[PDB]
RNA sequence: UCUCCAGGCAUACGCGUAUAACAACUCGGAUAACCAUUGUUAGUUAAUCAGACUAUAGGCAAUAAUCACACUAUAAAUCACCUAUAACUUCUCUGUUAACCCAACACCGGAAUGCCUAAAGGAAAGAUCCAAAAAGAUAAAAGGAACUCGGCAAACAAGAACCCCGCCUGUUUACCAAAAACAUCACCUCUAGCAUUACAAGUAUUAGAGGCACUGCCUGCCCAGUGAUCACUUGUUCCUAGGGACUAGCAUGACGGCUAAACGAGGGUCCAACUGUCUCUUAUCUUUAAUCAGUGAAAUUGACCUUUCAGUGAAGAGGCUGAAAUAUAAUAAUAAGACGAGAAGACCCUAUGGAGCUUAAAUUAUAUAACUUAUCUAUUUUAUAGUAUAAGUUUGAAAUUUCGGUUGGGGUGACC
RNA sequence: AACUAAUCCUAGCCCUAGCCCUACACAAAUAUAAUUAUACUAUUAUAUAAAUCAAAACAUUUAUCCUACUAAAAGUAUUGGAGAAAGAAAUUCGUACAUCUAGGAGCUAUAGAACUAGUACCGCAAGGGAAAGAUGAAAGACUAAUUAAAAGUAAGAACAAGCAAAGAUUAAACCUUGUACCUUUUGCAUAAUGAACUAACUAGAAAACUUCUAACUAAAAGAAUUACAGCUAGAAACCCCGAAACCAAACGAGCUACCUAAAAACAAUUUUAUGAAUCAACUCGUCUAUGUGGCAAAAUAGUGAGAAGAUUUUUAGGUAGAGGUGAAAAGCCU
């Protein structure tokens, strides 16, 4: 079958998988935020 | 070998050489004969005599042994009662 | 393929996602799914009577402006409280206990307009 | 995130809704293979302690009335609703129970044997030796745990002192005190094993997934030659 | 106004101003017209459509659904109502546009539900010409598989029978394999006597692991031998070649041919009909092609003023040796050569380069499972129970590492 | 007789010296699907770093990594498949520039930071990550000039014959002579690799021993060292690009595999009473042709299989790499 379309957008899924509350839930996710703050990223999370 | 060490930045001596040879200040090296303690029961009386001796080294072996030791092992030593006192110098050598 | 940079508002997302644009609440929601407005929660504008008022938006260019002197706690105390205490002290009828006589308030509780924590808006 | 559905705290006769597992632990990984799907089912709480005196009542034998004998999705045997006093509760149903019958639950270890009618619960000591029984209890007051399947019965082989020997359906003998209750008679649905599934689709209804496609005596040194 | 075509309108999810007017004519639409582009100004209005929406504590449930009546069946199946406590008149907030989303694109692709099938929605041809080759459709004298690896494809046909394999409906290598493989009802072997997170709110007619077509039908033999429920001879044990004890609470098994009707985009064989498959090709229309106008890519490329024949050569010469030919440039065609271009195309060998798998390779292995000795408690008169740990022994789930050389490539041999 | 182009100088940066810090930025909003004025429902890093790699393999072992004052004792004592390698202390020495808030035989737009910016853009996510500017004192003087100057073109197509040139010649071509370049092969190529052209960028580094040039000399050296002509100082040296792998910690089940919960679709006809039949919707993908930088990184046109069930479909949740899932294809996990 034809590939290239694996992104089936859904806002509820997007915010739960990669969102702010999700990142802060574990210590590993909190360190993800710290790295992006040190680099200077304008977007810390979805 | 180590040409430049991390802690001091110097060359290092290969200690397996120091445990097998003796260096006379002129530049000669002395060694034993391989096998001089092995299976003596099967060796003739003339063969055993040759093994007991102290022997010199060739020019190429002397060159290699010099590279593998540092200068400290090449200095003048004044040992009272030295049994090698008379062999540290050369006499009547045209060369 | 989603946009990470634009702001998250209620126009976006599915139906069940909603949030406010910053307007203050004016009532309560009960069970039975009924909204009940509270009258005291609706702000009331206190507008003065402007009849016969001499002041207008602009001022004449010939009016002299004055040297700037921001008000300080010291200045307010001298103008209002200092004179009364000075007269009483000369008469000798002054004591620390009765500072309330001169306008001191021990605590802000009970006042309609509390100065800390502020309980009224602008 | 997995939370067990077995959270209800109070006994009732109303059906309870069940959640299936799929063979997965609370971690979420498969632990048992071959489980998945099936028909939706409701749980009816069965009371396995036959001699439970009612609230604010003395501990002497009482009787109860058989209201129904009903099919149960969660077992191989069938169940019966029984009412006595002002209380109703589910129990297991023996081979020949019928609606409207009256049944006896006893607390009395008769010095002599008590005449036994199918379905009544008596302490093991009273019953004569050789009388078939089921819903056996290992320890007094624990609640029945053995021989509660369809068409299965045990035998009271022997009694000495205050301890009796029971023969389980597997024929492995077992022993227990004589003060633990048991109910006489074989369990219902004696012909359960005779069923024929017929087609593959029927197993999928029961909640069974298909098998997988994938398809030690070490000799001693003197045995190496003739391996 | 005419000629022809036939999935449209709403909601959900998603998107985020692409919406409408005016003005521009740079960039964007693969070209113009016109805008989907650029700039400026505007827009979507709800107590009913849609979202969010905190009084408290107790008590309690046998009787599906399908027009639910009849009717059975099996897979056993959607808060209410009461008892007391407390409160005692209210409308704010948010969604609402469009030619639209996921696929690098104004992509012949993918995309849930309700109503309806033309009353809704649309345009296959920029202009001209009528060549070859290529693609698609339709018609064809006489013959009817002679075609071909094969009736592939096509047909005014779309039917019949038999053989191999598998029982059957199902599943599988997304992007070279759909099958004879996998699963499957049926049948058989092994392990387990028990509760508060799987198995399971279950208990041997139960649960887990594994094998295997079913069905009937031949082939069924390690019971201790002979006497005959009885005596000896055996066998297995003890006590000393003697003397006792035990063997009467049971009693074989292992293959073949079978198939069985049905079923199959499975692999073969055959008959009939049918036909441009063929003898042997032809005609017409559409797409392409060619000419005019607009916009405008890709692999490729040491330099080239880029000829034929014989010889030489590494099966090899446009360019070297010897002969010969020879005004200069375009447009449309053929595919012999330029060992023509892109091949992530395959076979052979090497490296003290790797990885996956299997063990009977070497080295370990508080994964489990057992024990033993201490230690710490209990008791006990030494003694049996247990055990937050240490040291041994037994099992081995796993872990790390390696694959000498010359003998064509193997296969047995050898050899250093 | 000129188009395309070219010329430029400062934005900032780099390495040291010095010094702790007290920077913690109106109102309002934010840990809820962050940036939503008020109760529901509690909140909390980590047991020893490993492997690559060296030992020309590999299994004990392998500097820094894993920091404790300079100079010396000393690469000495010691440790080590006693081998690759590793390596002290006792004991001596030292107040150091000390406003040096300063310096440069450091870079100047392909350099120096990735930076005009962690932006645009790419990825579900962790994450990856660019390009470029130039008048003058005044533009309230119409934006300045300067250059036969790169490749590429134009002005100006071509004229028997040939690695394109050389000897020549009155004469551009005619006559004579002449088997492209680098690397690799057996010192050989009409063999075979590599190159469309222009501009910029793009690869040999250390002082044990030796030789040369000086100072002083039985002594040399500005403390610790060497010496039977020595000792001290100077000068003289050993490349670039390219794997399949292995280990640690994050990030991924919006695709696909299987499961949980809540929902949904199935016309007409014949049978019956069903994993039955014919055949749409819908799901799948047998066979042939077209297409092959395609409309499409797997499609289109026909033709085919199932179509009340082990059926198909939607929404939300779960299982994670020493792993998961699997009607086993060593299939699938963006
Ligand atoms: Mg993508
Ligand atoms: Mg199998
Ligand atoms: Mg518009
Ligand atoms: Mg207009
Ligand atoms: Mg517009
Ligand atoms: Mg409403
Ligand atoms: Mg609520
Ligand atoms: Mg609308
Ligand atoms: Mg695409
Ligand atoms: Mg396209
Ligand atoms: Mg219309
Ligand atoms: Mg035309
Ligand atoms: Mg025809
Ligand atoms: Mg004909
Ligand atoms: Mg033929
Ligand atoms: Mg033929
Ligand atoms: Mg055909
Ligand atoms: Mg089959
Ligand atoms: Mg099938
Ligand atoms: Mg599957
Ligand atoms: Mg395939
Ligand atoms: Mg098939
Ligand atoms: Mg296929
Ligand atoms: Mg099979
Ligand atoms: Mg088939
Ligand atoms: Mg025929
Ligand atoms: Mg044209
Ligand atoms: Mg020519
Ligand atoms: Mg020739
Ligand atoms: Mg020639
Ligand atoms: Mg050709
Ligand atoms: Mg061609
Ligand atoms: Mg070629
Ligand atoms: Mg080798
Ligand atoms: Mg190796
Ligand atoms: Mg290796
Ligand atoms: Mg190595
Ligand atoms: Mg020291
Ligand atoms: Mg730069
Ligand atoms: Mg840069
Ligand atoms: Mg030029
Ligand atoms: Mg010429
Ligand atoms: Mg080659
Ligand atoms: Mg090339
Ligand atoms: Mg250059
Ligand atoms: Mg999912
Ligand atoms: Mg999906
Ligand atoms: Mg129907
Ligand atoms: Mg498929
Ligand atoms: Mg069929
Ligand atoms: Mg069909
Ligand atoms: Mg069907
Ligand atoms: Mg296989
Ligand atoms: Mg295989
Ligand atoms: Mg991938």
């Amino acid at each position: 079958r034809a590939r290239g379309n694996e992104y089936q957008p859904s806002n509820i899924k997007r915010k739960h998988k990669h969102g702010w509350v999700r990142r802060l839930s574990t210590p590993a996710g909190v360190q993800v935020i710290l790295r992006r703050m040190l680099k200077g990223r304008k977007s810390l999370s979805h | 070998l180590t040409y430049c060490s991390t802690r001091k930045g110097k060359r290092k001596t290969v200690k397996s050489v120091v445990h097998r040879f003796l260096r006379l200040h002129s530049g000669l090296w002395l060694r034993r004969k391989a096998g001089y303690k092995k299976k003596l029961w099967k060796k003739s009386t003339a063969r055993k005599k040759r093994l007991r001796e102290f022997v010199f080294c060739s020019k190429t072996q002397s060159k290699l042994l010099d590279k593998m030791t540092t200068s400290f092992w090449k200095r003048r030593n004044w040992y009272a009662g030295d049994p090698y006192q008379m062999y540290h110098d050369r006499t009547n050598l045209r060369v | 393929g989603a946009d990470r940079m634009s702001k998250w508002t209620s126009k976006r997302g599915p139906r069940t996602f909603t949030k406010s644009r910053g307007a203050k609440k004016t009532g309560i929601y009960t069970s039975d799914r009924k909204f009940v407005q509270i009258k005291e929660m609706v702000p009331e504008f206190v507008v003065p009577d402007l009849t016969g008022f001499k002041l207008k938006p602009y001022v004449n260019y010939r009016a002299p402006a004055g040297i700037d002197t921001p008000l300080t706690a010291k200045a307010l105390f001298q103008e209002t409280v200092a004179p009364a205490i000075e007269k009483d002290f000369k008469e000798g009828t002054f004591d620390a206990n009765n500072l309330e006589k001169y306008g001191f308030e021990p605590t802000q509780e009970g006042k309609l307009f509390q100065l800390y924590p502020k309980n009224f808006p602008r | 995130k997995f939370v067990s559905w077995k959270s209800r705290t109070k006994y009732t006769v109303k059906p309870v809704k069940m959640r299936k597992s799929g063979g997965r632990d609370h971690t979420g990984r498969i632990r048992v293979h071959g489980i998945g799907g099936g028909h939706k089912q409701n749980y009816r709480m069965i009371d396995f302690l036959r001699f439970r005196p009612e609230k604010e009542k003395a501990p002497e034998p009482f009787e109860e009335k058989v209201v129904v004998v009903r099919y149960d999705p969660c077992r191989s045997a069938d169940i019966a609703l029984v009412a006595g006093g002002s209380r109703k509760r589910w129990i297991i149903a023996t081979e020949n129970m019928k609606a409207g019958d009256t049944i006896l639950n006893s607390n009395h270890i008769g010095r002599m044997a008590v005449a036994a009618q199918e379905g009544d619960a008596h302490p093991l000591g009273a019953l004569p030796v050789g009388t078939l029984i089921n819903n056996v209890e290992s320890e007094p007051g624990r609640g029945a745990q053995y021989i509660r399947a369809a068409g299965t019965c045990g035998v009271l082989l022997r009694k000495v002192n205050g301890t009796a020997i029971i023969q389980l359906p597997s024929k492995r003998q077992m022993q227990v005190l004589e003060s633990c209750t048991a109910t006489v008679g074989r369990v219902s649905n004696v012909n359960h094993n005779q069923r024929v599934i017929g087609k593959a689709g029927r197993n999928r209804w029961l909640g069974k997934r298909p098998n997988s496609g994938l398809w030690k005596i070490r000799p001693l040194p003197p045995m190496k030659s003739y391996v």
